[PDB]
């Protein structure tokens, strides 16, 4: 990688904060960066193309519609899907909430009911664990879950997969302790049961190289603004043979073909589940991005990650005190490492990093059923991305021997 | 200037003057697609030629022109070449203005070419002949 | 001052495929964007951009403030408690969650069978298939307002009785321009004890709106129509009510505790924004909220009504032109719907975008009142703060160059 | 960092005043770092004779709590609740009230968690949780 290039694309990179430091963004794990080449991909839209999109028939409707589905198809051949499998949603947490409401509607054929088992992970941040409780709720099915282990990955050991299991949801890769799921072992296992699988993919999309059809699931959901991209777009994934199948979610205009005060006919997928004006803009801007991370090659991207995410841990673990939750193998791991260290609070961790110039996460990181497993509140969590650096890592290592000297 | 290039003179003539216009019998389909358009075709007795295509609906010049064209196109031919008439058409359009079109396959066909570069457009010019290729598939399933 | 609002906007500089420079008047589709709106959200994104109401670094601090500041900025420019605005990604989402909300058990005022919800012929599809669909789900029954010959809300086209719990209805029609009779309809929806839902997508860009003045429970509208960017929708809510009601959308940042087997959920309005926000639009629907107060949104209107005033005129003294919605300017605003006898709109339309003119054709997602009109589709010019008489003009012209040409 | 992390605040973090849980009282709450906290009135209800509190949290919020039980233990109850106010004005202020040290004693020693808005709930949480307790316990008595 040419790193000195990459994080000159990045104007916020340049900011000295309040403690008189050069910013070190540790925590793309929450929100990422944006480089230039996406916010003028965005701006230049708007200020030239900005119309109505399939709303016809004058020249700017032509150009915005045109940017939309070209956006659409770009995003689709970056995770290995095909264009009319991507649904836009505001955020990754509203698509596995779609899937979430679809499966408890009457009119799709796999919708669940009493009797039926929904299967998530104790691994999971709260956006694919409330929805499935929720689903549960309404419709009288009941939520059972895959523990995790020591290291902090998911126990495949701890549930057995019987008939009744009809969604099976789990995370790609874990945005606490940096784990890279099976996938290819848990789609085996719930097809043997006649399940739908749900990948959240939230944490892999931005930090490794994903072929949505290559992993054979038949959902997954990813957030725009974790990849390099604008805020206010999440994608959902679905298999072009179940989308066929589902019924909408959310309705109104765009996604109707016929219209009476008595009833309605739906649009075909993935038009149907798009209601309302779409994040036209936004989709320019995720496209960008894709674009992007497409020209840096993600396997370079996550090269660079697994050295930050290594040195870290080398770094962190050699000192007193300091245990990571997650492994300190980098067997099947990647970006972030949260950390607890002995005899000092997160949120003390976290304002003596912050001094520094360094930013963390502090807090459960919308995981709270995994920090309970393991007898936390909290950890301070390092995330890292592509415009990272080494001299980042350090200044984290010495920050928490600061905190440690400071406190202790 | 060059609003006669997408509405060039022999859209307007088929607009004013459309040919094969209003529901005929025999049929052996009809469909109904939408700009709309109620279509049938009737097939030879041995199922091998089109032996007439009969429409009704409301629409725009482009569209009600298409299909007036659709029909003076196909209307003899066999069925196989129908189809053929039929993707050279939706290329054509659907081509932003790269692929000009053969003259030899669509006839009157051609002058839709102007259309192609307005891609809202095109579904108007399309909707007569995609409502053809299905009256057409099921005319043949029902032979 | 026009010219100085026209020069905010970069895109009305924009030359079109014909020579002719852009005449947009599509803003009732979408609008376009000031150098402030862009520049607002720019700054923020290339300097404080990090997590909201997250612990605790200093691009989390500003990023917050910057957000629960663009909050309090629309709440006071839409006369709603900054605690009474919920975002979503579109208008249609937000009709959306009040529609499933009032089908949800655990709410008091939820919906079921024997019960009535009420909306009109006059709506965009948004505040109509999200009560179709709640019909559908609880066994409720649907019902509505008719629109009178002038393509307004018909009042003695239908009477509410004890069973009807819920009236939605648009404050400005997408189509007519008929802006309806709020207190009235609020009125006789509490003879019934039944919850009001404004459709405000269309009011909130062009006239003074105080929704705690409107009394009305819940109210939806759009950023990309008021200047603001894409992605961004807003509910209003009473704050007694958001405070009975259950969550929709349901994951991180809406919760307060969770376990493997349930949750308890936060406070309203975060009870109701499951996720990420849309954090840097949030930042721009503010700066044109603060764009729009600037101006003044009087002076806005009345700018508005004088485009459409003559509009109305130049289409009229057209032969076989007729508007749909009144030709009088009592109660009404922008759009201007019309057809042209012996034009398809679609035909009508490409003439004005050859002279560069944009209007959208079809049926405005408003499919019920052009049936009922018995049209398929109309032209809409729509107008808004940076139209110009000009403009105005060369609608009228456009709409005879297309008479000669067909 | 010493700023805000003020002599004062370490010595009540390490050296923690009135921690656990004591009988009597008259209420308890739990809050959310989190708290258990337990008030005790006179007699006669005029005064706080005790307050008593247990949980796990960061140095401020530790902190905090231990130094709201030096100021409003063997307060009158209207008094107590003016003192509450006046931590709140001041730590809510973003450092433009510094806070009256008659007020407040040692609670002054926070005015510097007020730059730091995502600190100002650390410091607030043990203060509002009195606030709740020392209500439930007027109208129990
Ligand atoms: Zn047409
Ligand atoms: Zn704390």
């Amino acid at each position: 990688l040419d790193l000195a290039a990459i994080r000159a694309d990045f104007p916020i990179l340049k900011r000295i904060m309040r403690g008189g430091n050069p910013l070190a963004y540790l925590d793309s794990g929450a929100t990422s960066q944006r480089p230039l080449q996406v916010l003028d991909a965005e701006r230049e839209f708007l200020t030239a193309s900005n119309g109505a999109v399939h709303r016809g028939a004058h020249q700017l409707m032509e150009e915005a519609t045109d940017a939309y589905e070209q956006g659409r198809a770009d995003i689709a051949l970056f995770v290995g899907a095909d264009t009319d499998e991507l649904v836009f949603t505001k955020n990754a947490t509203e698509a596995l909430n779609l899937v979430s409401y679809v499966l408890g509607d009457s009119r799709f054929e796999r919708a669940v009911g009493p009797g039926d088992v929904i299967v998530t992970t104790e691994l999971e941040h709260h956006a694919n664990l409330i929805p499935w409780q929720e689903l549960a709720r309404r419709t009288g099915a009941t939520l059972r879950w895959y523990g995790v282990t020591d290291d902090g990955r998911i126990d495949l050991d701890s549930l057995y997969l019987d008939d009744r299991v009809k969604v099976v949801a789990f995370t790609h890769h874990s945005n606490v302790t940096g784990v890279l799921t099976p996938v290819s072992e848990l789609v085996s296992r719930a097809h043997q049961s006649g399940a739908l699988t749900v990948l959240d993919a939230c944490q892999s999309v931005p930090h490794q190289p994903v072929d949505l059809h290559e992993l054979g699931v038949d959902f997954a959901a990813f957030s725009g603004h974790k990849m390099l991209g604008p805020n206010g777009i999440g994608v959902l994934y679905g298999r072009r043979e179940l989308l066929a199948q589902m019924p909408p979610f959310l309705t109104g205009g765009s996604m109707i073909e016929t219209v009476t005060m008595e009833g309605a006919t739906y649009a075909p997928a993935p038009q149907r589940f798009e209601a309302g004006t779409p994040m036209t803009s936004q989709v320019v801007g995720l496209a960008a991005a894709a674009r992007y991370l497409g020209a840096i090659g993600m396997a370079a991207v996550e090269a660079h990650e697994r050295e930050l995410v290594a040195a870290a841990i080398e770094g962190l673990s050699g000192i007193d005190g300091v245990r990571i939750l997650g492994p300190t193998s980098m067997r099947d791991r990647g970006s972030p490492v949260a950390f607890v260290v002995e005899g000092v609070h997160a949120h003390d961790v976290g304002q003596v990093l912050d001094d520094g110039g360094v930013a963390v996460r502090v807090g459960h990181h919308c995981a709270l059923p995994l920090h309970r497993r393991f007898g936390l509140a909290a950890t301070a969590r390092a995330s890292f991305a592509v415009y990272n650096t080494a001299d980042e890592v350090d200044r984290l290592v010495a920050g928490v021997r600061r905190s440690r000297h400071f406190f202790g | 200037l060059r609003l006669e290039q997408i509405y060039q003179d022999v859209i307007l003539d088929h607009y004013k003057h459309p040919q094969h216009r209003g529901l005929r019998e025999p049929f052996g389909a009809q469909v109904y697609h939408v700009d709309e358009v109620t279509l049938r075709v009737a097939l030879s007795e041995d199922g091998t030629r089109v032996t007439d295509v009969s429409y009704d609906g409301q629409g725009c010049s482009i569209s009600q022109a298409a299909t007036s064209v659709l029909t003076e196109q196909v209307i003899g031919q066999r069925v196989p070449r129908a189809l053929n008439i039929v993707d050279a058409f939706t290329e054509m359009v659907s081509s932003r203005g790269t692929v000009p079109g053969d003259e030899d396959v669509l006839g009157d066909g051609v002058a839709f070419a102007g259309v192609a570069k307005y891609p809202a457009r095109v579904k108007c010019a399309l909707l007569g002949w995609m409502a053809f290729k299905d009256a057409l598939a099921q005319a043949s399933e029902a032979f």
